[PDB]
């Protein structure tokens, strides 16, 4: 469309807007569907007991606060408005260190639609503990898992 | 709006509210009730005498400035109002570069019910010492402390 | 509430970037040490862990209240927000506070304006060992802090009569070491920058 | 051999103090705990220090026996106020790792001779 | 003061700017042009499968945003407008974990 | 008077564009440097670097942050060096550095009354040195900080 529109647009979204509560605070649960894409598993440590994973993370719900009319393309907004945007909590259970890569900037995208749905992914390399069982060593195999 | 009234609900509660005083202030005693679940015990460090334990550590306590009356009894909140609200300062004695993880968002809930109790759970890596008897080693057993408790508060 | 009215007045008109005293003599810091544990002795680095509790007194004419409440109790929200001392190691490596669950601070501000501000630290001291009679060597590492900024003129430290207190001094991590004594001494350093109190904990 | 040596008064009619010492060891990572015998045959853990000088109590004896260390000394005192006929008894100090107790007297592997204590009304 | 003009037209500049959106969003495509300065190709690490590299990493693109007439015609300015305005997204694909200095 | 030196404070730091440096369309700003070593560490052929600890001093003048009427050498809280302007000073050959941070950030921030800024900061960093080892062990190396 317009850059002026489009800034309106996102002020007039973002303006009102409540972080602090989920897309549906007291209707039903908001649906959260996740992708990976597994970019390395690195170090598989006996001795630590754990892999190193590196994976771009995606993860797609709809905030209907967040829908917006008149700009028909998807808007992929700078990643620091994600600080702005509620996320899903989502953790790694099994996880001893992990990070979002920051090089040039943080890893993160920001893909709002017109129909108020939002993909945000993240790059993240993580170590997970994974224990195994080397009786049959090294002729065995080793169900490692992320949770 | 549905989200609105909560919006209101959660400004007026933060209105007014100062976050450095404990509640009950200057009229009773703050009682901070304790759980700890260990999701792995980590493994023992004999070189450095330490031990590694992941555990979901739960603090509840009420606050009287936090009673409200809506829709729902239980405010299932994200994690950063925490930090706009008094909350305990516990540290562990006995520990040693212990870790909070914040993979993707950081993991922590806070929770208000309409009576003003507040549940209040983090997950963490505490890496804490244990000196041990190595007299008997190989044979050896021992008994490794978690010990944890309010930095700035006294009894 | 009585102590949100205090705090708000006494952060009223507050300038935490200058020092109190600021033209008029010099700021007194009482300085006070519990020595939780001195970890392993790094003969390969000539270096040494120690775990602290570190306190400072100090008085702020600022911070001045009258109220029937005698001391305000507090924790570390108000530490960024009046001035605190910029009490430096000289002879760390590495050096870290402890963050687990919140930041391991503490902060008291008594009505005649005296603030106590205490902290959780670990220091890696770096200890220039001599050993020429290894294994029967004995050594005195030592731990030196003063103000980075400000000289003997803008600030000056003082042991407290109970100056460095231990617990269990032979349960910590001195595997290959026995802890003999401790002691404390204070010098006046001089820099470029101008010349500073250091004082000296010698293990 | 190693000796964990009482001291400390009989009679009473008050306040109290009960000293033990101990010597003879490299050893020292052991919480140090006094236990009462009262005519009946049963202990009763009445407090304990740890390492960390952390201090715990008995229900019973709760905000009335204080208990302390001296590590330097290798001594372990415990003050008694508020003493009542019922606590008429021997204590016993006991030094050990606290393995599967900490209030348990099966934990501790030292114990000493034992003090009589008495109230008369 | 002689500085107070350029003050100005910072502001005029950064005025009603949304660093959020890209230059010539939904009417034009973003062209960045790139090169690198190695400054030194560090070591190689074979157990890892691994190597480092130190660079001077420049970008340079056209924003119709920012566009300013005043008595010099390029504002070397400090790093800290760079957070005010947009810039490209730029990650390293196969980048396992990078340094971006800060010191002083 | 303290709320003189608050007043006088005040009224540097209002207006003050960090942005610009200090002749920002006039000559170029002459920074001296002086350094006081207070350790090397870890001289290590494998890694081929060494880890230098160091008070890193920079002195420069800046007329916006002049200030009279007060005979003395202000001496800020270290949180001022944000507000501040500050060079773009780095070590050309640095692999891993940082600036201490116990019991806060060593930092220091002089004003002086003509606008002159002394800008200290403790640093450790370990700087890359490459390592001829053919005369190994009786080699003469040369290790240097750019
Ligand atoms: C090169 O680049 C580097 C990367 O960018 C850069 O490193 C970063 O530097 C900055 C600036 O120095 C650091 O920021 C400070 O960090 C202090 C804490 O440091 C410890 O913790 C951080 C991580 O911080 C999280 O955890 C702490 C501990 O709980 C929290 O206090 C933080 O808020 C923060 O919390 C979030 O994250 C948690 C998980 O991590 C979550 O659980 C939580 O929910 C939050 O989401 C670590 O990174 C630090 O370690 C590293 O750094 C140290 C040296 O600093 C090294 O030794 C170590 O090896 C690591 O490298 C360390 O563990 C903060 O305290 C500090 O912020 C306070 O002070 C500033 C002062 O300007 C205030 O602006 C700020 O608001 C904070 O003050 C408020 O809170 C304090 C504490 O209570 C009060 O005392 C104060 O008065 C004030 O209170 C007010 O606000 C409150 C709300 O905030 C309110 O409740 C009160 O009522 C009141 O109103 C600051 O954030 C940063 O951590 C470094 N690292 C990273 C990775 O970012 C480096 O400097 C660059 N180098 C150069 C030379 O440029
Ligand atoms: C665990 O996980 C959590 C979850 O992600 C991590 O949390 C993130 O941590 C970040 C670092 O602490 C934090 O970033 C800072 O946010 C501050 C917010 O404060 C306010 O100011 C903004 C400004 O308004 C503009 O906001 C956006 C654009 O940014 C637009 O809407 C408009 O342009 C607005 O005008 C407000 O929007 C807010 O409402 C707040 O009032 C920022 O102030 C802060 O800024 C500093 O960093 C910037 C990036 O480098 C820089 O551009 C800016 O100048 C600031 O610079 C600081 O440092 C310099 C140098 O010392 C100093 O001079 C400055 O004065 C200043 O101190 C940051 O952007 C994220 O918000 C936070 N995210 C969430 C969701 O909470 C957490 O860190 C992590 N823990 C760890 C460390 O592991
Ligand atoms: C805004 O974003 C949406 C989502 O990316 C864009 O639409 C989507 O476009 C893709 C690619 O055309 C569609 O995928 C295809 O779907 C068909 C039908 O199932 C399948 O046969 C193909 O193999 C492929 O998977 C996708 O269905 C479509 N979905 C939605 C929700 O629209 C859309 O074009 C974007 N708008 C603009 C103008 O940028
Ligand atoms: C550390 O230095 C202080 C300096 O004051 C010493 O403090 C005095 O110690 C003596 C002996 O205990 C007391 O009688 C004094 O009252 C203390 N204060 C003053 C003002 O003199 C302290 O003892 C020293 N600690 C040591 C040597 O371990
Ligand atoms: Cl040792």
């Amino acid at each position: 469309g317009n850059m002026s529109f489009v800034k309106e647009t996102v002020d007039k979204l973002l303006k009102g807007y409540d972080i602090r509560l989920r897309p549906d605070f007291g209707g039903p649960p908001v649906c959260v569907g996740m992708n990976i894409d597994i970019a390395s598993i690195d170090m598989v440590s006996e001795v630590n007991m754990d892999y190193t994973l590196t994976m771009y993370f995606q993860q797609y719900w709809r905030d209907k606060r967040l829908a917006y009319s008149g700009i028909p393309l998807n808007l992929t907004l700078d990643n620091r408005v994600a600080d702005q945007l509620w996320v899903p909590d989502t953790y790694f259970l099994n996880d001893k260190k992990s990070f979002v890569h920051g090089v040039t900037v943080k890893n993160r995208m920001i893909r709002l639609h017109p129909d108020g749905t939002v993909l945000y992914g993240l790059r993240i390399t993580t170590t997970a503990a994974c224990m195994m069982d080397l009786r049959r060593y090294p002729l065995d195999e080793q169900n490692c898992t992320l949770e | 709006d549905n989200t609105t009234v909560f919006t209101r609900i959660l400004d007026r509660l933060l209105d007014g509210y100062d976050n450095r005083l404990r509640p009950g202030l200057g009229e009773r005693v703050t009682e901070v009730k304790t759980d700890i679940f260990v999701t792995s015990f980590g493994p023992v460090s004999d070189h450095d005498m330490e031990y590694t334990i992941d555990v979901f550590f739960r603090q509840s306590w009420k606050d009287e400035r936090l009673k409200f009356k809506g829709p729902m009894t239980v405010l299932r909140l994200n994690n950063l109002m925490a930090s706009k609200i008094w909350t305990p300062d516990t540290f562990f004695h006995n520990g040693k570069k212990s870790v909070a993880h914040n993979m993707t968002m950081p993991n922590k809930l806070l929770r208000i019910t309409e009576d003003g109790t507040l549940l209040y759970t983090m997950r963490l890596t505490v890496r804490a010492e244990c000196p041990m008897h190595l007299e008997d080693f190989p044979m050896d057993a021992h008994a490794c402390p978690l010990k944890f408790g309010s930095y700035a508060y006294t009894r | 509430g009585d102590v949100t009215v205090i705090l708000n007045n006494l952060l009223e008109g507050y300038d935490n970037k200058l020092r109190p005293d600021i033209g008029v003599k010099p700021t007194l810091i009482h300085t006070d040490m519990y020595v939780n544990s001195i970890g392993p002795v790094n003969a390969i680095n000539m270096e040494y862990t120690i775990d602290i509790f570190f306190a400072q007194t100090w008085y702020d004419r600022r911070l001045k209240f009258n109220s029937t409440i005698k001391v305000l109790r507090l924790n570390s929200n108000m530490v960024g927000k009046i001035w605190i001392p910029d009490t430096f190691f000289r002879n760390s490596k590495k050096a870290d506070a402890h963050w687990i669950t919140t930041p391991n601070r503490m902060l008291r501000i008594w009505n005649d304006g005296r603030v106590l501000y205490t902290l959780r630290l670990t220091i890696d001291a770096e200890c220039q060992l001599q050993l020429h009679n290894f294994p029967m060597d004995e050594h005195s590492c030592p731990l030196e802090f003063s103000s980075y900024g400000y000289p003997r003129e803008e600030i000056v430290y003082q042991w407290k009569r109970s100056s460095v207190e231990v617990g269990d001094t032979r349960s910590w991590r001195l595997y290959q070491f026995s802890f003999v004594g401790l002691r404390n001494t204070t010098e006046v350093v001089k820099t470029t920058s101008g010349d500073y109190v250091v004082m000296s904990v010698y293990f | 051999q190693v000796q964990l040596q009482e001291s400390g008064g009989g009679l009473v009619q008050g306040s109290l103090r009960v000293s033990c010492a101990a010597s003879g060891r490299t050893f020292t990572t052991y919480i140090m705990a006094w236990f009462r015998q009262a005519p009946g045959k049963e202990r009763e853990f009445l407090a304990a220090m740890d390492q960390g000088r952390i201090q715990y109590y008995g229900d019973s004896v709760r905000g009335r026996f204080t208990i302390s260390r001296d590590y330097a000394k290798n001594s372990v005192d415990l003050q008694l106020d508020g003493l009542r006929p019922e606590d008429t008894a021997v204590y016993y100090c006991a030094a050990g790792a606290g393995f599967w107790g900490l209030r348990t007297a099966s934990s501790y592997h030292y114990w000493g001779q034992g003090t009589q204590v008495t109230v008369s009304s």
